[PDB]
Formats: structure tokens, sequence, C-alpha cells
């Protein structure tokens, strides 16, 4: 299904295991995807986020409290976890029912507040974001899109 | 698809 993704929404799959890589974790959870959907900078996820005031060094502040480093960087291939799986297979969903046939970065953060209970989930709402919220913004900037 | 970048 990653033919369907964006060009932005697959550098940000590729850039959330760099995150992870350079905080030397062994897997992709849903909190590199939420870095890597920031770090990326430009699309509607990056937008909607950075429009609700979840910048980069709240949610790094928040993994290194949650999760912390390993010892040491890893080399080769990165492993999605159990709930980076179901935020990626739940972007499909978020793409269709809005009346896209690509997915979008803005499918990918969607995805991930409706998978609602990792640690990405747990950041957003311990920065003050609650999941409905997020939502909402990213329906308000959409619609903007529309004019 | 669905394991790593980009499978």
């Amino acid at each position: 299904m990653f033919e369907r993704f964006t060009d932005r929404a697959r550098r940000v799959v590729v850039l959330a295991q760099e995150e992870a890589r350079m905080l030397n974790h062994n897997y992709i959870g849903t909190e590199h995807i939420l870095l890597g959907l920031i770090h990326e900078g430009e699309g509607v996820a990056a937008k909607s986020l950075e429009s609700l005031g979840i910048s980069l060094e709240g949610v790094r502040s928040q993994v290194e409290e949650i999760i912390g480093q390993g010892q040491q960087a890893p080399s080769g291939h990165i492993p999605y976890t159990p709930r980076a799986k179901k935020v990626l297979e739940l972007s499909l969903r978020e793409a269709l029912q809005l009346g896209h046939n690509y997915i979008g970065t803005e499918h990918i953060l969607l995805g991930l507040i409706r998978e609602g209970e990792g640690v990405a989930a747990q950041v957003l709402v311990k920065l003050g974001a609650e999941l409905t919220r997020v939502r909402q913004q990213v329906i308000q900037l959409l619609s903007g899109y529309l004019e | 698809w669905l394991a790593f970048v980009l499978v």
C-alpha cells in the first residue's frame, strides 16, 4: 500500500525510521511517526500540529521522559511496532473517507489519532492536544483549502 | 508493507 502514499507521506515514514535510529531505538513506534510528521515540516499534518502549539521540542521532551534512549544506534531496517502498523493501516481508510485516492501526511496524522492509544497519543494528550481537537483542526484546515 | 521502510 505504500505505492498509494504521496511523496511527502513516504518521506515522513522514511524520516520516522531515522528519528528512531538517532534516539538509539530499535522499533519505529507511533511517536516516531509523530516526530516525522512534524520534522518534515511542510504538509497539512505539520501545519495542523504547529497550529495547535505542538512543537518538535515538546514531543522530543516527552519521548525522552516516557521512552528514553538506548545505548547504541542500530544499523539496518528498524521494524514498525504493532501500534505503528495499525496507524499506517488506518491511514488508508482516513484518506478514502475524506475523498482522497492518495495517502497524504494529514491521513497519517488522522490514522495516529484514530489508533488513539500508543505513545504518540499519550504525548499529544500530555502536551494539551486532545484527540478530537486534533481531528477537528485537520478538518478545519482542509476546509480552508476548498476555497 | 507492512513491516519495514518501505515493505
